[PDB]
């Protein structure tokens, strides 16, 4: 049975979107030669059909975006008043004195992180002042308001009887948390600054960025290919050639170009779909962790899970798990039921223990042994048919009122 | 001269014998915003990578034509770029504003009370 | 797509084969008919790549439904925002073409009031603990309730428990806990 607890922390972080990209179908593959779009016009709608293709693939990143970080229609803000029942809370909290509304650990992440060919690019729907916004407003409403606000208007709690109900939900009475408060504040806050010493790393997110600048580079370098042609560039073999019989040249590299975006496409098409797999994950991951206290065992963090904290990245989301861990251990005696007066006894909630002295009940995650009672337990049949048991007395509080 | 791509970008001239600077010129794309032809028939034309150079309105996701600018807060309801979005309010024509966020409200926090 | 990219040339004399293998002379026609496979080829490629990506798209949202099915409609699920908004009460499944329809039932609690609450209570120097609910006053003496319905009543030891002397716990507030058994004692 343990006999202490330590509060720790732990992350991690999961990708979002990608960086939009726009390619002309007709600008790239030829340029201003006139006659190389008309060659082009007889293969027929493989242009238009790239170019939907990219499209779609752009609309879905901003979807992403608009499903994993759009939970509140209410903006909740901090209220001035610090120091939430002794907890500090600095790092993480947007401070109004720095200019940017990112926090410390925001600015941290943030900083850690690293067209003639139509390689247009477009910006995203939200900037990252948005998603900054939404992480201070989903932070500050389950600071403030408790789990009780993603499920309809939020409610003030004090932040000790919240994380006294999430105690609850673990399987520990409030005695714990009210009894070491102090402590459990000091160990939270140790934590936070362990966490935030850390990252002073983040190999999920400068792989994707890595994937497409390798991608984009390899069509870039594919222009330079012959193509078993007479050169590569369209105005040289115009001003050398006739158009009676330049189709051969052309045709050529028209085919392979083309033959190239094939490729990229279908590339970038398997790539968005595990990146809109993982946004789905990530969004999964906010619903339950976030704004609620979730009974799946290692999946809010690691261990019994309390409560999550969220964060912002560059293309990215940055999540901080919140957590309840057994620390020490002793060794005692048990017994499935005790028999008092030829009647069998189970515990109600907790487990019998035998110091050797005499013999106990609590319950099975902090050590607190209390005298045996008529209320913590219950009776049924008898004691003939349990394989192991012992005999005991069982206290009574009704003999006080015989006096 | 060359680039990162190996593409000729600097040239010297036979007769000046000087570094000569050459840029790209062609460049440009249509994107075009309507309220919806039941609705109306004005339209705000949209050009997606071109400084305000070629009632302007420049921003970070292009240069933008036909639509008057406004400090005045709403929700949401057509995409451009860069957090701003189009619609047809007033008499009603097309406007552009920072995109808003529902509202603003605090809550209490006593710490001695409860809801 | 499929049938408007049958009729094109691909750089050929023209898209019929027939008037092709009527035009010019049989070794001669070899490189049109060539050109033209190729065409066709590649665009039904294209067209095949597409499909299977849409239908591995759909057999991982079907998983999705069927999940949500298992979950939601075969009892409760407390994983909140999962199967519905607020709390969720029931689910009922319905059938269209191409899908499913379903109905989440919820709970959504609708208007509050303010209260002033306080962690423990105590009574006789030894702190007493709420079993299920919470300590609220309006101001003329203190009720427990349960957490998300104004259910007052008077709090009892068969209500709460102890679990020490009130020297340690912060907040607490000095008040009195009525005994059911001991007016019985007469
Ligand atoms: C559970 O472990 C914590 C962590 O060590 C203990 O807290 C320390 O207690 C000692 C004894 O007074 C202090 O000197 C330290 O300052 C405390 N903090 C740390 C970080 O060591 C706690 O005492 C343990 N629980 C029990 C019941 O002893
Ligand atoms: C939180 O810790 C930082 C670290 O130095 C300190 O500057 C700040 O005053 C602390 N806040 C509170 C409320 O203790
Ligand atoms: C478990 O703890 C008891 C304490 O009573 C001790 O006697 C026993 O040796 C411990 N078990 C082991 C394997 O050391
Ligand atoms: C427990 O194991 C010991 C080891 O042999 C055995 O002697 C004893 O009968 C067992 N008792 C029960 C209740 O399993
Ligand atoms: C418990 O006491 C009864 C009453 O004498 C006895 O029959 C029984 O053997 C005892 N159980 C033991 C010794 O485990
Ligand atoms: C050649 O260049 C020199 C110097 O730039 C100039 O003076 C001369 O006129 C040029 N002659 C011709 C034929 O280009
Ligand atoms: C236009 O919209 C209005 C209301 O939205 C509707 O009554 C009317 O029938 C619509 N007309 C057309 C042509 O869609
Ligand atoms: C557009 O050109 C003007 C003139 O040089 C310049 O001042 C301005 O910064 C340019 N804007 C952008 C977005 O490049
Ligand atoms: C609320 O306060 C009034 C007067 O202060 C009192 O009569 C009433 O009993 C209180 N409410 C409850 C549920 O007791
Ligand atoms: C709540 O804050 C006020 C502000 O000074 C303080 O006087 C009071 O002791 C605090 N109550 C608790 C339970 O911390
Ligand atoms: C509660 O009563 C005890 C006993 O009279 C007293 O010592 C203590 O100061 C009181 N506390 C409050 C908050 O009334």
């Amino acid at each position: 049975i343990p006999i202490n607890f330590t509060i720790s922390v732990t992350t991690e972080i999961l990708p979002v979107s990608m960086t939009k990209t726009s390619v002309d179908c007709t600008m790239y593959i030829c340029g201003d030669s006139t006659e190389c779009s008309n060659l082009l016009l007889q293969y027929g709608s493989f242009c238009t059909q790239l170019n939907r293709a990219l499209t779609g693939i752009a609309v879905e990143q901003d979807k992403n975006t608009q499903e994993v970080f759009a939970q509140v229609k209410q903006i909740y803000k901090t209220p001035p008043i610090k120091d939430f029942g002794g907890f500090n809370f600095s790092q993480i909290l947007p401070d109004p004195s720095k200019p940017s509304k990112r926090s410390f650990i925001e600015d941290l992440l943030f900083n850690k992180v690293t067209k003639f060919n139509g390689l247009t690019v477009l910006p995203p729907l939200l900037t990252d002042e948005m998603i900054a916004q939404y992480t201070s407003a989903l932070l500050a409403g389950t600071i403030t308001s408790g789990w009780t606000f993603g499920a309809g208007a939020a409610l003030q709690i004090p932040f000790a009887m919240q994380m006294a109900y999430r105690f609850n939900g673990i399987g520990v009475t409030q005695n714990v948390l009210y009894e070491n408060q102090k402590l459990i504040a000091n160990q939270f806050n140790s934590a936070i600054g362990k966490i935030q010493d850390s990252l002073s790393a983040l190999g999920k997110l400068q792989d994707v960025v890595n994937q497409n600048a390798q991608a984009l580079n390899t069509l870039v370098k594919q222009l330079s290919s012959n193509f078993g042609a007479i050169s590569s560039v369209l105005n040289d073999i115009l001003a050398r050639l006739d158009p009676p019989e330049a189709e051969v040249q052309i045709d050529r590299l028209i085919t392979g170009r083309l033959q190239s975006l094939q490729t990229y496409v279908t590339q970038q098409l398997i790539r968005a779909a595990e990146i809109r797999a993982s946004a789905n994950l990530a969004a999964t991951k906010m619903s339950e962790c976030v704004l609620g206290q979730s009974k799946r065992v290692d999946f809010c963090g690691k261990g019994y899970h309390l409560m999550s904290f969220p964060q912002s990245a560059p293309h990215g989301v940055v999540f901080l798990h919140v957590t309840y861990v057994p620390a020490q251990e002793k060794n005692f005696t048990t017994a499935p039921a005790i028999c008092h007066d030829g009647k069998a006894h189970f515990p109600r909630e907790g487990v019998f223990v035998s110091n050797g002295t005499h013999w106990f009940v609590t319950q099975r995650n902090f050590y607190e042994p209390q005298i045996i009672t008529t209320h913590n337990t219950f009776v049924s049949g008898n004691c003939d048919v349990v394989i192991g048991i012992v005999n005991n007395t069982v206290y009574d509080p009704l003999q006080p009122e015989l006096d | 001269g060359r680039d990162i791509d190996d593409t000729t970008d600097a040239v010297r001239d036979p007769q000046t014998l000087e570094i000569l600077d050459i840029t790209p010129c062609s460049f440009g794309g249509v994107s075009v915003i309507t309220p919806g032809t039941n609705t109306s028939n004005q339209v705000a034309v949209l050009y997606q990578g071109v400084n305000c150079t070629e009632n302007v309105f420049q921003t970070r996701a292009g240069c933008l034509i036909g639509a008057e600018h406004v400090n005045n807060s709403y929700e949401c309801d057509i995409p451009i770029g860069a957090g701003i979005c189009a619609s047809y309010q007033t008499s009603q024509s097309i406007i552009a504003y920072t995109m808003s966020l529902g509202a603003e409200n605090s809550v209490a926090y006593s710490n001695n009370s409860i809801a």
